[PDB]
RNA sequence: GUCGCCUCCUAAAAGGUAACGGAGGCGCCCAAAGGUCCCCUCAGGCGGGACGGAAAUCCGCCGGAGAGCGCAAGGGUAGAA
RNA sequence: CGCUGACUGGGGCCUGUAGAGCACUGAUAGGGCUAGGGGGCCCACCAGCCUACCAAACCCUGUCAAACUCCGAAGGGUCCC
RNA sequence: AAUCCCCCGUGCCCAUAGCGGCGUGGAACCACCCGUUCCCAUUCCGAACACGGAAGUGAAACGCGCCAGCGCCGAUGGUACUGGGCGGGCGACCGCCUGGGAGAGUAGGUCGGUGCGGGGGAU
């Protein structure tokens, strides 16, 4: 259940509509902040494509 | 052309003018030396040797009855499995005297049309 | 409509009287006092159609 | 009091052609496919196409509607798995 | 099987056709089979700028028919020479022509497999 | 990359009014040539020109070959001023897409013809490149 | 020549001293090796207008090189080539060259010249049997002539993948005839 | 100059967008291009003969239909409109 | 009203620029084969003759297109999970 | 009558079935064929459509096979273009980082593959 771990970087400040969604969608609030989840493609994906968005951790 | 466009002589499509519904495509193949039609009818149906001019041998009366009854049997033999109103199918030419012989058949068979 | 002396003339035509009429565009172009066809007024059904107008 | 020319300058207006309802989706006995209206509408799906194969849109109703030629009209019904008994 | 490309009739036409009504009755006459057909143009090489007028008269013949005219009407033609065209066939007089009929000719007239006629059959 | 109305509407149909392709002379291996880089709606004209002042230094053989031909052009000052701009054609060449094979000095051991073509080049106009072909010039 | 390289890396390999360079054989490939410093030196001598073959493990020394290749991107400098072998009695697709000499007529008298739009022969002789150079030159040359398929001249192995009367090689005015 | 409406292109590939940006058509008509039932296989090129030497008319071969459809384009599409 | 929403993963079905491509079309270059105009020669109704200048069309070597495309992705769409 | 070989009606896959070169089949099959008063029928003739019937034939359409010349299909490694991320050059533009990745271009592949029924051909 491989459990991931990211972080907050780069604010989306006026960066890509959708993007931003992605970002309120995994669960992002304040910035700089740790979330963690399961791989799930799902999740996954949009997290990825926000890529450079921050950093993500293998963990649980 | 596409393959039913530069050959000529056939209309298949007149088949299919009745294809769209109506019932079984009584259709009637030819061939001089005697008739041969099936029962395509709708959804990849198929058909049921409903009369040959084999089947119950080419017999020795020439188109006028053979048709005559190739046909009725024919329609005797599908109104057992249990059609009812089934198209015509001038598989062809013109419903050539032949033709309107074993259309007849259907007609006479029964087999409303 | 458009009433214009061109070879476009509106007509229509009676119902042998079934009654009333029912709408046409038309030519002289071609066939003159020509102009027939059949029908249905409020009368029964059908009817000979003569158009002229 | 007339117009000129050496001025092509012809703007265009609108249109609105569409393949409302695309490929495979809740079947209404409505508008199928559009591409060219008089239309002559068909049964189910289509296939047929200056292109080869053909489109299956598991949707199933009274009937569809074509387009002229475009597309190609309907006929290979196929109601859809979701039309057998309730 | 020397039993195949030795001959059997096949077709044999002629005809004539003016900037024209009725010469074709004359025609008629000579055999049975009108030709009713619509020759054309525009211009003045004869007064024939229509282009779209009944002129061009054809009385098909072959076989069968043609026999008779091959007949009571190849008498009265004098030549037998060059008139000799290539594609095994010919066309003399006030118009008049006739095709040969090697075993390989039909197949030209199929709508599929169209043979185009190989040059070693004909 | 702003281009014309359509190919027989606007303006298309022309021979462009050049000076052909071909001179100098044939040559199975000797690979002499010349290409470019830039990118530019080479200038006909300022074209069709170069090229010829390139035979006109030289003359006979040397694959005076050359692969390029404008076919479509600009527009500009025509009418009442500067606003609602109708067009008056003139100009036109083709994109010398950034780089690629130019004319030919084709032939055995012909430098004569090396030299000149570069004659050809130091005209030109966005600078060339001066080169060989498969196996090099000889 | 050597030659190696076959796993799964075109981008850095692609990049540095190693170019691409499929092992292709009738039937089976694998992966791009070679390098770009060996494509060099031979490819240098003559790609497909002569041939050789590498010893990479000594696997499978065998000829018929490329077939096809680029040296593409713009710059003019080769990545990404294609490689055949052939240790069969087929060999077809066999195209070598053609060389004159300069037989004095048109030119060093005439000034005229000549087009050659052929220069190479794409044709299949006796597989594996080929003279590296052949050569054939008739002469002839000046006002409006030209030679080319059709009449040809062809030695030994008779093939001619090719066709008659065509791309052979004229003579034209260099300036005036 | 120009304002309505029909098509192309512009629209970056769902749909859809300026420009006094490109080019081109319409304010008709057809009583029979109407409805069906029944039949047809184009242009063209080549080869052979009247009046015919472009350019017919017939006869014999070759043909993803390039002809065909009152009108502008574009889609269509002989199975055929 | 209450998990339906932007967004992501999956699954069909679509659009067909960029690119690329020459058999549709319109360019366009080097050339071969050829008939149209030449052109010089028997004086030339000769319509017989050779060949260095212009060409149409077919063939090879090549190349440009928004109102071209047998080809075709980036991607966007839309219903469902 | 509930297995293969063949021919015949005939369907799907919209050329890996088309072109064409040679060939083979007629006991069975199928056509060509033999005639034309009446059904119907050619703007001209029963060529095509058409009714009745042996002999004759496999020539032709046709069915199975062999042949790559024309076509059609078509990978791998490969280059353009680019969704996303970030740098260089005033400059038309160049490059990098990450997933997508064609046509053409050599290999080669193709001379259909497969449904249902009918006649037989295999006690």
């Amino acid at each position: 259940m491989p459990r991931l771990k990211v972080k907050l970087v780069k604010s989306p400040i006026g960066y890509p509509k959708d993007q931003k969604a992605a970002l309120k969608a995994l669960g992002l609030r304040r910035l700089q902040q740790e979330r963690v989840l399961e791989d799930t493609p799902a999740i996954r994906g949009n997290v990825e494509k926000v890529a450079h968005l921050v950093r993500v951790e293998v963990v649980e | 052309p596409m393959r039913r466009r530069r050959e000529a002589r056939t209309d298949y499509h007149q088949r299919l003018r009745l294809l769209k519904s109506g019932k079984p495509r009584l259709v009637a193949r030819k061939s001089n030396k005697h008739v041969r039609a099936q029962l395509v009818t709708p959804n990849g149906d198929d058909t049921l040797a409903s009369a040959h001019s084999s089947d119950l041998a080419e017999y020795g009366w020439e188109p006028t009855g053979s048709a005559y009854l190739t046909g009725l049997l024919a329609g005797l033999r599908a109104q057992e499995a249990g059609v009812e109103e089934a198209v015509l199918d001038i598989g062809l030419n013109s419903p050539t005297p032949k033709v309107f012989a074993i259309q007849e058949g259907a007609i006479d068979a029964g087999l409303d049309i | 409509a458009k009433d214009g002396p061109r070879i476009i003339v509106k007509m229509e035509s009676s119902a042998g009287t079934g009654f009333y009429y029912t709408t046409t565009k038309n030519r002289r172009n071609t066939q003159a006092k020509l102009e027939l066809k059949k029908y249905d007024p409020v009368a029964k059904k059908h009817v000979v159609f003569r158009e002229k107008k | 009091a007339h117009k000129k020319g050496v001025g092509s300058s012809k703007n265009g207006r609108d249109s609105n052609p569409k393949y409302l309802g695309v490929k495979k989706f809740g079947g209404e006995v409505v508008k199928a496919g559009n591409i060219l209206v008089r239309q002559r509408g068909t049964k189910f799906k289509a296939g047929q196409g200056v292109g080869m194969g053909r489109d299956h849109t598991l949707f199933a109703l009274s009937d569809g509607k074509v387009v002229f030629i475009n597309k190609g009209k309907g006929a290979r019904f196929i109601s859809i798995e979701a039309a057998q008994t309730e | 099987f020397h039993e195949m490309r030795e001959p059997r009739i096949e077709k044999v036409v002629v005809h004539m056709g003016i900037g024209h009504a009725n010469a074709e009755d004359i025609l008629g006459e000579i055999t049975g089979q009108m030709p009713v057909r619509t020759k054309a143009k525009r211009t003045v090489g004869e007064f024939d700028i229509r282009e779209g007028d009944p002129i061009g008269a054809k009385v098909t013949l072959r076989d069968e028919m043609a026999e008779e005219f091959l007949q009571t009407a190849l008498p009265l033609a004098e030549l037998a020479t060059s008139q000799f065209d290539d594609t095994g066939n010919f066309s003399f007089g006030l118009d008049v022509t006739v095709n040969l009929v090697r075993p390989g000719y039909r197949v030209a007239k199929r709508d599929k497999a169209s043979r185009s006629i190989p040059t070693k059959h004909r | 990359s702003i281009k014309p109305t359509r190919r027989e509407y606007i303006s298309g149909i022309p021979g462009k009014g050049i000076a052909q392709f071909k001179m100098g002379n044939n040559t199975y291996p000797a690979q002499v040539e010349n290409v470019v880089e830039k990118p530019v709606q080479i200038r006909h004209n300022a074209l069709e020109a170069a090229r010829n002042a390139a035979n006109r230094f030289v003359q006979n053989s040397g694959k005076f070959r050359i692969r390029k031909f404008p076919f479509h052009v600009i527009r500009e000052q025509d009418g009442d001023g500067m606003r609602a701009p109708f067009g008056k054609s003139v100009g036109t060449a083709a994109r010398s897409h950034g780089a690629n094979h130019d004319f030919i000095a084709w032939v055995n051991p012909d430098p004569a013809v090396e030299f000149a073509w570069r004659r050809a080049y130091m005209k030109v106009t966005p600078t060339v490149n001066i080169d060989s072909s498969p196996a090099g010039n000889a | 020549m050597e030659l190696t390289a076959k796993p799964r890396t075109p981008k850095q390999k692609l990049d540095e001293s190693m170019i691409a360079a499929v092992a292709y054989n009738k039937e089976n490939n694998v992966s791009f090796a070679l390098d770009r410093k060996a494509f060099d030196r031979a490819f240098r001598q003559q790609s497909t207008t002569g041939l050789f073959d590498i010893t990479v493990e000594g696997g499978e020394t065998f000829p018929a090189l490329v077939k096809a290749v680029q040296m593409d991107k713009r710059k003019r400098a080769p990545i990404h080539v294609d490689f055949y072998m052939v240790t069969y009695g087929e060999p077809v697709e066999v195209s070598v060259p053609v060389h004159t000499t300069g037989r004095s007529q048109g030119e060093v008298q005439g000034g005229l010249v000549d087009i050659v739009v052929h220069n190479l022969q794409i044709v299949a002789p006796g597989p594996r049997r080929i003279p590296q150079e052949l050569v054939v030159d008739v002469t002839k040359m000046n006002i409006g002539d030209h030679i080319t398929a059709g009449d040809i001249k062809l030695p030994e192995g008779c093939t001619l993948a090719a066709d008659p009367e065509l791309t052979v090689v004229s003579v034209l005015p260099p300036r005036l005839t």
